[PDB]
């Protein structure tokens, strides 16, 4: 990794960046476009991990904007409910059922005791997981680095925080794991993971300083919920990814400065593990052959519907997370009749679609 | 006649006129087929079902 101020400029790529938003890569692209001629010392995957409270997207787009990578922002639970056309699915509310309805996070704020919030954290894992695959497809087919605000890997700190709080049930945390021992193992693990430390306090101080209308007036962020996900965050996730991701920890109590962090980056020697074969940093990312680098690129750009279809767990024990029959029926009828969702996205003709009669292009990756 | 001759009973006089449907039936059968299949192909997708008629023709 090297920054803007001692490169003297932008950085250049390699080869040309592959359209993998348009074009799949299957084995009959992957004869003719190989993957590992447009990789360099700024195609790493970082992870800003922290509080609730901590600057992250600021300091995510300061380091995309200053070591020439792609800022992934947060994912939030407005990416199901407003369709591909614009048109908010809460508006639907008065016509599903109350067991059905929207849950977002403004909803936890308010009323984190519902029953809805058990399958909102697995809401949350699903905009996670889908969002880390995306950024390995900017990795594998653009040769670009990423940066994620937050990381699929540090979601169980979420659900142990509600969990330790009494918002989920030992159900909901049995479902969530089997969830996650069926999905964390398909996808590679961060090169790089920064923790902008933040004491329990600050944290309440940020979170009143922000003045957002439903961090304020909640009862969710106590001095236990804060502390608990900060304690679980520096002595299990931290532990975790630190066998293979370097890890970073950041006073940010301050309002932290930019450039002291860029030069922490750029003194790491990143060479240094590839000597060791079975070394247990940067594991994931040691593709000896080109074979091996196609085969990754065609995990994630062609095989990201076998990753999705992979949560498919069946576990009818819990009554909080199973979807009555009639209930699902109305909620059918409801969501697939609305003007944004009556068929897939591309082919509404009802909010403004032309030349339908001869259109056959379906797309890469679209959610049906 | 009156004799049960195996030969004749094979050989084609010429008197069985084909009908209507005999030499048009299979591929009007299988171009509704075709239509059908791009329909279901059509429906899978959850795209509307008339959408594409380049696929159908
Ligand atoms: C043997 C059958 C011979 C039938 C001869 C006449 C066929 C006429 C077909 C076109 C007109 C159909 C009437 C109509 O409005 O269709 C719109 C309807 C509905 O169109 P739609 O636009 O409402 O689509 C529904 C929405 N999605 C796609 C999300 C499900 O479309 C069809 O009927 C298309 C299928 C044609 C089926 C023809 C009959 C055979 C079925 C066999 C089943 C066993
Ligand atoms: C044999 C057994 C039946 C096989 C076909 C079953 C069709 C069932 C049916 O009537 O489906 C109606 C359905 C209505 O639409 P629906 O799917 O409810 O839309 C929900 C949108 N979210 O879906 C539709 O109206 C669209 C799909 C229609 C499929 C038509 C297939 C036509 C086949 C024609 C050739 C048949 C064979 C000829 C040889
Ligand atoms: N239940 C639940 N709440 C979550 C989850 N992830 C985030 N939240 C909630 C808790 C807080 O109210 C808020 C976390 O804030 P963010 O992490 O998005 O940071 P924020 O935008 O405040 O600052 P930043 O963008 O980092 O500068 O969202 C999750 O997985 N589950």
């Amino acid at each position: 990794i090297s920054g803007k101020t001692m490169r003297g400029g932008p950085r250049v790529p390699k080869a040309a960046p592959y359209p993998y938003k348009t074009k799949k890569y299957s084995v009959f692209n992957a004869i003719f476009d190989k993957t590992s001629k447009r990789f360099d010392e700024n195609s790493k995957v970082i992870c800003v991990e922290g509080p609730i409270a901590a600057g992250k997207s600021k300091f995510a787009k300061e380091l995309a904007e200053e070591l020439d990578m792609e800022y992934y922002p947060a994912v939030d639970l407005d990416l199901i409910y407003i369709n591909s056309y614009g048109y908010d699915m809460r508006k639907l509310d008065p016509q599903l059922p109350p067991s059905c309805r929207s849950y977002d996070v403004r909803n936890f704020c308010l009323d984190p005791s519902h029953d809805l919030a058990a399958q909102f954290q697995i809401r949350m894992y699903m905009l996670r997981y889908s969002q880390y695959i995306d950024a390995l497809q900017h990795v594998l087919s653009t040769g670009q680095g990423v940066v994620l605000e937050r990381s699929p890997y540090s979601d169980f700190v979420f659900m142990e925080a509600m969990f330790r709080q009494g918002y989920l049930s030992r159900g909901a945390r049995s479902v969530y794991n089997e969830l996650r021992q069926n999905t964390i193992g398909e996808l590679l693990k961060p090169h790089l993971v920064i923790y902008l430390d933040l004491p329990v306090d600050a944290v309440k101080k940020q979170i009143k300083a922000r003045n957002v209308d439903y961090e304020v007036q909640s009862k969710v962020f106590s001095d236990a919920y804060l502390s608990d996900l900060e304690q679980l965050y520096k002595q299990q996730y931290l532990k975790d990814i630190s066998t293979h991701a370097e890890l970073l920890i950041y006073d940010w109590t301050a309002g932290g400065e930019t450039e002291v962090v860029v030069e922490d980056i750029e003194r790491i020697d990143f060479n240094q593990f590839e000597a060791d074969i079975h070394n247990k940093k940067m594991l994931d990312w040691r593709f000896p052959l080109e074979a091996e680098w196609c085969e990754a690129r065609i995990k994630y750009c062609h095989e990201k519907p076998d990753l999705m279809n992979y949560f498919n767990v069946p576990r009818f024990d819990v009554p909080e997370l199973v979807r009555s029959a009639d209930d699902g029926k109305v909620w059918r009828d409801v969501w697939f009749n609305a003007p944004g969702m009556k068929y897939r996205p591309g082919y509404n003709a009802d909010m403004g679609d032309e030349g339908l009669l001869t259109k056959t292009k379906i797309g890469i990756n679209q959610g049906i | 006649s009156a004799v049960n001759d195996p030969l004749e009973l094979l050989t084609n006089k010429g008197t069985h006129e084909p009908s209507f449907l005999s030499p048009i039936w299979n591929p009007i059968a299988c171009g509704v087929a075709g239509v059908g299949a791009a329909i279901f192909i059509n429906w899978g997708f959850r795209k509307p079902v008339f959408s594409g008629i380049q696929k159908h023709i």
